[PDB]
Formats: structure tokens, C-alpha cells, sequence
């Protein structure tokens, strides 16, 4: 649990550099869309809408919103890559806490669902907002005794 | 943060002070604690004396009195909020007022339960006194809220009166009895509702009765194939709609989880949408739903696909984990024409 | 002694005493009526649908 | 003469406009859409009997739509007259072109099942108007009033939830909220939902008698 | 005929 | 005072009202300049039967306040219980600028034209307010009442029998339900509703017996004179019986 603890922060790292890479792209795109708007108000065949200032200053922010989308696809790959790694990490937690103390199978059960939303793009979904959501409500009526997830609480919501 | 005395001394003394916890306390001559405790609702903006009794001012505009043991005597309530308090003294007529400089720039001037006078020249004032200014005796100093001055001055003539008119409570004719007129065409109809109503009434009911089968029967229609969007048993509703972003070819289908209960969370379903082959894809097409914590909502996404333009609804499930297959909640989406 | 017909009414009513705080629905809608222009373009793209679905 | 009238009822100057359309009506007495525009602002601020008499008057020119067919069965309802008020629907739910359409023929019956008292059959004209078409926003508030008096809460206090988040103005989800969760004691998601109904209506009533119930409790006792 | 704002009904807001 | 009326919420709550007074007599007497204390008040002197007591405290609140909205149609509803129907709406024109939309506000206005037979503006008065409020246990049974009158009776079974459904255990919706349907021709629908109409109240009105003379009127004669001495003797009531009893002069004329 030590261990499944350096998997699931440089993954989230990797989500927050992922909601790091995001809003560059957006607000470039909002200075593309303002460029089109400023090229379709100008462009029109006679004099006073110059051909310059029309085409060259379109690349630059043409290269902007492209630099970056070939980079957005590559921590993206990687956050599909390591959750992968942080399913197979939190099958193989959810394994022994069924037989740390023994589960009578309908326990790990309620386990199987609230550590495993099988997600692809969760930046939306909130992986992260699943997990302590999950174990929120799962305080109550489930068993007593259990203190890995209540140790696990603490470093629920303390990220 | 608010205090006053009587002032007397080697007999008598008593000491008020209000705080800011929103009481009023008083002290005795000798006796170092409070003797008797009195309390408002909220905080005192200002505490002044009368000859005898002892006025406060709530923030809820609710300008009270006590005596001086203390209890409720009147209560004048303002129409506007109070910023400043303060006590007027005339040496010539023996006038004991007290003022509240309002938050609109208005200065309301009270004695016991009478409105003296007002003054609605300037912006909101923050400071004031009564007194005094060189020679002339009559002086009442105000200060605008943004910083400057502005100067008042009485004279040997004017005295305080009530002066004030009778303001009644509706003496405009604003709305006088809005109703509706009726036509002609109002007062035929009546006509043939009178001989030959019988008719009219026998005609509703045989009508009305095949509305009762026509719509069970295609209640039943879609009850038993369980399209709506409201269940019982597992008890979500399902919402969902096209997100903004899912334009042209590609197109994204946003969907919305959330449970009813305040203490049962469900557990571990599936959603897989069967739809009528057309050219789009969507890759995953077959989802395990996560725990459902109740209250929160939830947002699902897929990503649609679509080569060419058509368009053809979509049918989105949600099953039971093993054993039902009677699909609850089945939400036959219709589908926006892409290009 | 023709009839008696005499069935007499209260003459007054439920008044009410107080407001109460209640929930109300929405009000039903009156549709629109289409243009001869949508009426027609409407009518022009539903049949390039079925063209379009034979090529 | 009607692109006059259409600007004012663009900044809702009725006041101005329907004097213009009954200009458009004074000569060319057959113009179909400046008689629909007074036959609607007749029926809503009671005059529906002569709301009416632009409607059959509309029929006989000959157009017979569907959506006419709703319209003639809402006015004669509310003008009692009890004989064409019903057929006129039958003849709606029939001729009805798109499944969207279907639904809010089966909704304007609603209003009328809720006339008569009926509100196990009001309870299924809602939900037909649902499973015809979903996001009908004005049916997900209308049928969790019908819930609210049976008492399920927690159903009722969900699709007031999505039926805000269909349509994000139209006060009338966001103020049914706030005597929902009100009458609870939650008072603070009580405040944001009669928050919106303000921006969203302002000069209600039944708002104003709300946000100062509220803000007495947030001061203090 | 019942239109205010993006499609608003009537005779609870006014006219 | 706050901590009063949460205690005027307790006894109000799990039962009557008689305890709930001398809560609220605790309360007037502490602060006899309050609008909100006194105005709760009268309504709670009024549903026990006003001893002239609840027309002397709104009087107090509204020189204290000329504007509160609850206060006016206690007084408006205060007044109109006797007469007084042109002093009402100068009372409910004060508030109509105000709260223009209010269904219990447009309820009692089609209900004071009805004291001043101005019948077909009530009808285009009170309809205001079942588009405004579509059930209610009031607004139907006024809607229904000022048909009869008015003799249009296919119209009036439909707003009678709207708030039979929204609230059953009436008595007088039934006795006029079938009043309703004797207009029409459906008698043996008519002896089923007066069925369940002299069962449902068994104390408190005596109309609705004068009523069961005129449907034994046709084609019966035993049982007249069983219903017309039927709770003849009234307990306590100030209703208009005299009026009935201009009937049940010929009612017993038909038994003599």
C-alpha cells in the first residue's frame, strides 16, 4: 500500500500535467477562431482588405495549435499506458485485502466496483473523484475492523 | 466597542457598554461586574442616552430604547441602513434628540418616538456632531462618504416641529380593479350552453372514455419494453444529450447517472447501447458503470464516429448486473443529422 | 302546483384567509404555425433523404 | 406592415405590436401569420373564446396542419366548450408528422387531465410526452409536481434536477426547487435555486416572499 | 404565438 | 419572539389550536407593537370562531403597517363574511398593485362580485385563477357554485366534479354534484351520488336533507317525511335555513 501510493500520484501528476496541456490549445484556438473572424470581416475582392496580413500571420498560429496537439497525444498515451498500471496495482491491492482478513466474497465484491471505474479519458469523469467519492459512503454498513482503507482515507482526500 | 455613562459620582455611577457579541451591559458605582445584562439580535451601531431611557441602533433597522434598569419600551423601525448615531443638545431649549445618519444621505433627527426633521442634500454620511462652532452656538457637521465637507447651520428662529403630513397607504389609482371585459362573443356562447347543454355533456364523457384506453394502451406499449427514463426497483434516471463539441463527423454523446436514494448505493451495473448499424463506430459500445454514490451525478462520454451524413436514433440500456435482462431504464435517443 | 323546482343554493363560497406557499406547473404551450417557406423546405430535405438513401 | 410588428414583439413591445396586426387584418383578412399572432395573444390573458374565433376561422381557409389541431383543442377547452374539445386532439395525435411532435400533443393533454381532476391519467400523458421524446424540459417539471403530492421527495427533488440542466432559463424548475428543499431545511442549495429564479424572472412574486425568508436566516437568529 | 426567450410559454409572466 | 412562534409551530402541528393561544397571549403581551405576532394571531381566533376578538388585533397591525400582504385579506376576508362587498375591494385594490397574480387574492374578488350580482364578471375573474393554480380545493368549488346560479349546468359537472378528486370527503360538493345532474338525465346516477352525499358529514348541515324531498318528489311518497324530519333540530348554526325553509314549506305541504 506503500508502494501502490508512488503509482497513483506520478499518474495523477501525469493528469494534472494533462489538465496542464489542455487550456494552451484552447485559448489558441479562441485566437484561431479570432483570426478567421478577422480574415471572413476582411475578406472580400477590392482594395482597402490588403492579401498581406492575411496570409503569413495565419501559420504561426496555425503552427500554435498544432506544436502542441502532437504532445497532447503523447501523455494522453501514456495516461491509457499507466492506467493500466494503476488497474493492475489496485487489482492486486484488492486481492489481499480479501485475504488479509478472509471476505466472504460479497465484500471484495462492493470492492470490485468501488476501486475499479474502468475509465479511458477520466479527465471528465474523475478517476480521482470516483475513489474518495466511492469510499465516502462505503464508511458505513460494509464491516468493521478494516483499517487499510481507513488509513487509506486519510490519504484519500489528501490527494 | 460602544459605551456611554450617565455621569455621576461618590452616590451613584452608572457605566453601559455594548460589545460585540451584541449585548448591552451596565455597571454599578463600586460594583466591579455586570449586574444586569440585556441583549439585541444583532450588533448595536451606536449607543446613546436620553434624559432617562437609552436607545441602541440594530443593523437590522430596528432603532430600540431602555430604561434605566432596562426593559423594552418603544422600538421605531428605519427604512434604509443605519451608519451613524449620535446625540443632539441645544443649550438654549434643553432639546435632548439623537440623530442616525442613514445610508442613502438622509439625517433623520428623532426625539422619543417623533420624526423632527430631515435633511436629504448630500451622499452617505459618515461622521457627524451637534455643538457649537466659533461663535455661532447652532452648528450640525456632517462629512460625505468620500471625503469631503458639507456644513449646516440652524438658526434663532426655526424650532422643531413634528410638522408632519398624514401619508396614507394607498392614495394612488394605479390599478383600479383590473379585470377583463367580455364581448359579445362571450354572451351567445352562454345561449347554447343553456338548451342545449345536455347534449354537450354526454358527448364529453364518450369521448373522454376512448382517451382513457387509447392512452393505457400505449402506456403499456412502452411499459413492458421499459422506455422510460424513471425506474423503481434500481432507482436512477437517466438524462443525455449531444454535447456541443460533437459536430461534423466526429461527434461526442455525453450521459447522466444519478441515484435517488439518501442511503443505498448501487452497485456495479452495465450500460451497452444496441443500436441499428449505420457508418459510425463507437469504439468502446459496452461499459461497467462505476458505484453509484447517492446524490452525486455523473457524467459518461462516448465519441461517435460518423463517415457520411444520416442520421438514426440510438437505443441506450442499462441492465442489472447478472440475472434481470428486462433492460430498465432504456433511453431510445434520437440521433441529430451529422454531415 | 305546476312544480315546486326549488333547490337552494348556498350563496357563498370558501373564501380564502391566508396566502399559502405552493408549487405550480408549467403553462400549457400553443404550437406554432410553419411558413409556406418551411412547410417547403422542409418538405424539399425530406426527400433528399430517400435520395440519398437508394445511392 | 409586418415587419413592423415582428420587431416589436422582438423586444416583447405588445403594447405597439398587436395594434400594427390589426392593420395587417384591416385590409388582406386572410393573412395566415398575423391571424395565428392575434389568435395566441388572445388566448393567453383570458380572452379564450376570442382566441377561438381566429381559429376556426384559420381551419376554414383550408390549411390542416397538426399543429392546428392542437391549438383548436386548447381553446376550446379553456372557453368551455365542451364538444370540439376533445375529437380535435384525436384527429392531433393522428397526422402528426416527426415522434417529437407526437409528444407535445400528448403534453397539451396533460394540462387537460389535470382540468378534470384525473391525475392517474394525468400521470401517463407526461410520460408519454417523455418516451416520445426525451429533454422535453417543460414535461420533467410538470410530472414531479403530480409526484410531490403522493410524496415521493427524492423522486420529485431529481427531475427538477435534470429538468433545470435541460433549460438553463425559464424560472419555473429553479423556484419549484426552492420549496422542495426548503420545506427540507436545506438552506443553502435552497438559496441557488432561488437565485436563478430571479435572474431568469425577475418582478415574481413568490420569489421575492423566498429570498427574504432566506436572508433573515443567514444574518442571524 | 408563445415565445418570449428561447421559447418561453406565457400567461405566468405577463400578457 | 422567535423562539414563540417555533413553539406556535409545536401545538399547531400535533393538534388543536386551544393551547396555541395563550402561547400566542404570551406573545402579543410581550411585544404588542410586532405586525408578524399579531397577525397569526387573528387567523388562529378566526378558525376557532371569531369573537368580534380577531377583527380588534389586524386592525392593531395594519395602523402599525398599512402594506403587510397577509394581514389585508384577513380583513378582507373579515369583512366580506357579512357584507360590506364595496368596503372589501377598496381593501383588495390596495394589494392588487402589488401581488397581481396571487389565485387566493383573485379568488375572493370573483367571490365579492358574486355578492354584488355582477355575475358574468366573477366567472372572468375566477378563471384568472385556475389557470394560475390549476387544483385546488377552493377555486374549483367556487367555479362550479357560480354556474348554477348562472343556469349553465353541462358546464358546472365538470368544475363540481374536478374537486371531488383532489379532495373527497366533502359534503356540499356532493349535495350539489347532484344538483348538477338532475339538470341532465342521469337519475340513476343521481340516487348514487346523493348515496354517498348524507353519509359523508352526519352531524353538521341540514341543506342537503331538504334537498332528498325534490328527488323524492318524483315517483316516491313513504320516506319524505323521514328525510324532512331527519336532524331537524339544529345544534349551532347561523346559516340561512329560513331561506330553505320557504322549501320545506312546501316540503311539508307535500306531506299534510
Amino acid at each position: 500500500l506503500q508502494e501502490y501510493f508512488e503509482l497513483i500520484d506520478h499518474h495523477f501528476e501525469l493528469r494534472i500535467n494533462g489538465e496542464k496541456l489542455e487550456e494552451l490549445l484552447s485559448e489558441r484556438a479562441v485566437q484561431f477562431r479570432a483570426i478567421q473572424r478577422r480574415l471572413l470581416a476582411r475578406f472580400k475582392d477590392k482594395t482597402p482588405a490588403p492579401l498581406q496580413h492575411l496570409d503569413t500571420l495565419l501559420d504561426g498560429t496555425y503552427k500554435q495549435v498544432i506544436a502542441l496537439a502532437d504532445a497532447v497525444e503523447e501523455n494522453q498515451g501514456n495516461l491509457f499506458q499507466s492506467f493500466t498500471r494503476l488497474k493492475s496495482a489496485t487489482h492486486l491491492v484488492i486481492l489481499l485485502i480479501a485475504l488479509w482478513q478472509k471476505l466472504s466474497a460479497d465484500q471484495v465484491a462492493i470492492l470490485e466496483a468501488a476501486f475499479l471505474p474502468l475509465q479511458e479519458d477520466t479527465q471528465e469523469l474523475g478517476w480521482e473523484e470516483t475513489v474518495d467519492a466511492a469510499i465516502s459512503h462505503l464508511l458505513k454498513t460494509c464491516l468493521s475492523k478494516s483499517s487499510k482503507e481507513q488509513a487509506l482515507n486519510l490519504n484519500s482526500q489528501l490527494n | 466597542v460602544f459605551l456611554e455613562v450617565s455621569g455621576q459620582f461618590d452616590v451613584e455611577f452608572r457605566l453601559a457598554a455594548a460589545c460585540r457579541n451584541g449585548n448591552i451591559y451596565i455597571l454599578r458605582r463600586d460594583s466591579k461586574h455586570p449586574k444586569y445584562c440585556i441583549e439585541l439580535s444583532a450588533q448595536p451601531v451606536g449607543l446613546i442616552r436620553v434624559h432617562k431611557v437609552l436607545v441602541v441602533g440594530s443593523t437590522q433597522d430596528s432603532l430600540h430604547g431602555f430604561t434605566h434598569k432596562g426593559k423594552k419600551l418603544w422600538t421605531v423601525q428605519m427604512p434604509a441602513a443605519i451608519l451613524t448615531m449620535n446625540l443632539l443638545e441645544q443649550h438654549s431649549r434643553g432639546l435632548q434628540a439623537v440623530m442616525a445618519g442613514l445610508a442613502n444621505g438622509e439625517v433623520r433627527i428623532y426625539r422619543d418616538k417623533a420624526l423632527l426633521n430631515v435633511i436629504h442634500t448630500p451622499d452617505a454620511v459618515t461622521s457627524l456632531c451637534f455643538g457649537r462652532y466659533g461663535r455661532e452656538d447652532n452648528t450640525l457637521i456632517m462629512t460625505t462618504r468620500g471625503g469631503g465637507l458639507i456644513i449646516k447651520i440652524l438658526k434663532r428662529t426655526a424650532v422643531f416641529v413634528e410638522g408632519g403630513s398624514e401619508v396614507g397607504p394607498p392614495p394612488a389609482q394605479a390599478m383600479k380593479l383590473n379585470v377583463p371585459r367580455k364581448t359579445r362573443l362571450y354572451v351567445d356562447q352562454t345561449l347554447r350552453e343553456r338548451e342545449a347543454g345536455t347534449a354537450m355533456h354526454r358527448a364529453f364523457q364518450t369521448d373522454l372514455y376512448l382517451l382513457r384506453l387509447r392512452a393505457a394502451r400505449a402506456y403499456l406499449q412502452a411499459l413492458e419494453s421499459s422506455l422510460s427514463p424513471l425506474s423503481t426497483t434500481a432507482r436512477e434516471p437517466l438524462k443525455l444529450h449531444a454535447v456541443v463539441q460533437g459536430l461534423g463527423p466526429t461527434f461526442k454523446l455525453t450521459l447522466h447517472l444519478q441515484n435517488t436514494s439518501t442511503t443505498r448505493p448501487v452497485l456495479g451495473l452495465l450500460v451497452c447501447f444496441l443500436y441499428n448499424e449505420a457508418l459510425y463506430s463507437l469504439p468502446r459500445a459496452f461499459f461497467k458503470v462505476p458505484l453509484l454514490v447517492p446524490g452525486l451525478n455523473y457524467p459518461l462520454e462516448t465519441f461517435v464516429e460518423s463517415l457520411s451524413n444520416k442520421g438514426i436514433s440510438d437505443i441506450i440500456k442499462v441492465l442489472v448486473l447478472r440475472e434481470g435482462q428486462s433492460a430498465p431504464l432504456l433511453s431510445a435517443h434520437v440521433n441529430m443529422p451529422g454531415s | 302546483v305546476k312544480s315546486m323546482f326549488r333547490e337552494v343554493l348556498p350563496k357563498q363560497g370558501p373564501l380564502f384567509v391566508e396566502d399559502i406557499m405552493t408549487m405550480v406547473l408549467c403553462k400549457p404551450k400553443l404550437l406554432p404555425l410553419k411558413s409556406l417557406t418551411l412547410e417547403k423546405l422542409e418538405k424539399m430535405h425530406q426527400a433528399a433523404q430517400n435520395t440519398i438513401r437508394q445511392q | 406592415l409586418c415587419g413592423i410588428a415582428r420587431i416589436y414583439e422582438e423586444m416583447n413591445n405588445m403594447s405597439s405590436a398587436a395594434e400594427y396586426y390589426k392593420e395587417v387584418l384591416k385590409q388582406d383578412n386572410t393573412h395566415v401569420e398575423a391571424i395565428a399572432c392575434i389568435g395566441s395573444n388572445h388566448f393567453y390573458s383570458d380572452q379564450p373564446e376570442i382566441a377561438l374565433r381566429f381559429y376556426r376561422r384559420l381551419l376554414q381557409m383550408g390549411i390542416y396542419n397538426g399543429q392546428l389541431f392542437n391549438n383548436l383543442g386548447l381553446c376550446c377547452f379553456y372557453a368551455q366548450q365542451y364538444d370540439m374539445t376533445l375529437t380535435s386532439f384525436e384527429r392531433a395525435l393522428s397526422l402528426a408528422e416527426n415522434e417529437e411532435e407526437a409528444a407535445d400533443v400528448w403534453y397539451n393533454l396533460g394540462h387537460v387531465a389535470v382540468g378534470i381532476g384525473d391525475t392517474n391519467l394525468a400521470h401517463q400523458c407526461f410520460r408519454l410526452a417523455l418516451v416520445n421524446n426525451n429533454n422535453h424540459a417543460e414535461a420533467y417539471n410538470n410530472l414531479a409536481v403530480l409526484e410531490m403530492r403522493k410524496g415521493h421527495v427524492e423522486q420529485a427533488r431529481a427531475l427538477l434536477q435534470t429538468a433545470s440542466s435541460l433549460a438553463p432559463h425559464m424560472y419555473e424548475p429553479h423556484f419549484n426547487f426552492a420549496t422542495i428543499s426548503d420545506k427540507i431545511g436545506d438552506l443553502q442549495r435552497s438559496y441557488v435555486a432561488a437565485q436563478k429564479s430571479e435572474a431568469a424572472f425577475p418582478d415574481h412574486v413568490d420569489t421575492q416572499h423566498l429570498i427574504k425568508q432566506l436572508r433573515q436566516h443567514f444574518a442571524m437568529l | 404565438g408563445i415565445a418570449e426567450m428561447m421559447l418561453d410559454e406565457n400567461a405566468i409572466a405577463q400578457v | 419572539d422567535l423562539t414563540y412562534i417555533m413553539l406556535g409551530k409545536i401545538h399547531l402541528l400535533e393538534g388543536d389550536l386551544d393551547k396555541a393561544i395563550e402561547v400566542y397571549k404570551k406573545a402579543v403581551e410581550f411585544s404588542p407593537e410586532n405586525t408578524e405576532l399579531l397577525t397569526t394571531l387573528g387567523l388562529l381566533y378566526l378558525q376557532l370562531g371569531i369573537y368580534q376578538k380577531a377583527f380588534e388585533h389586524l386592525g392593531n397591525a395594519l395602523t402599525y403597517d398599512p402594506t403587510n400582504y397577509k394581514a389585508i385579506l384577513a380583513a378582507g376576508s373579515m369583512m366580506q363574511t357579512h357584507g360590506d362587498f364595496d368596503v372589501a375591494l377598496t381593501k383588495y385594490r390596495v394589494v392588487a398593485c402589488a401581488v397581481p397574480e396571487s389565485p387566493p387574492l383573485w379568488n375572493n374578488i370573483g367571490m365579492c362580485f358574486f355578492g354584488k350580482k355582477k355575475y358574468v364578471a366573477a366567472i372572468s375573474c375566477l378563471k384568472r385563477a385556475n389557470y394560475l393554480a390549476p387544483f385546488d380545493w377552493k377555486i374549483l368549488y367556487n367555479l362550479g357554485l357560480v354556474h348554477l346560479t348562472m343556469q349553465q349546468y353541462a358546464s358546472a359537472f365538470h368544475f363540481l366534479s374536478a374537486a371531488i378528486n383532489f379532495q373527497p370527503k366533502m359534503g356540499e360538493l356532493y349535495m350539489l354534484l347532484a344538483v348538477a345532474l338532475t339538470n341532465l338525465e342521469d337519475i340513476e346516477n343521481a340516487k348514487r351520488a346523493y348515496a354517498e352525499a348524507v353519509h359523508l358529514d352526519k352531524c353538521n348541515p341540514l341543506v342537503n336533507l331538504n334537498y332528498a324531498v325534490l328527488l323524492y318528489n318524483q315517483g316516491e311518497k313513504k320516506n319524505a317525511l323521514a328525510q324532512y324530519q331527519e336532524m331537524e333540530k339544529k345544534v349551532s348554526l347561523l346559516k340561512d335555513n329560513s331561506s330553505l325553509e320557504f322549501d320545506s314549506e312546501m316540503v311539508e305541504m307535500a306531506q299534510k
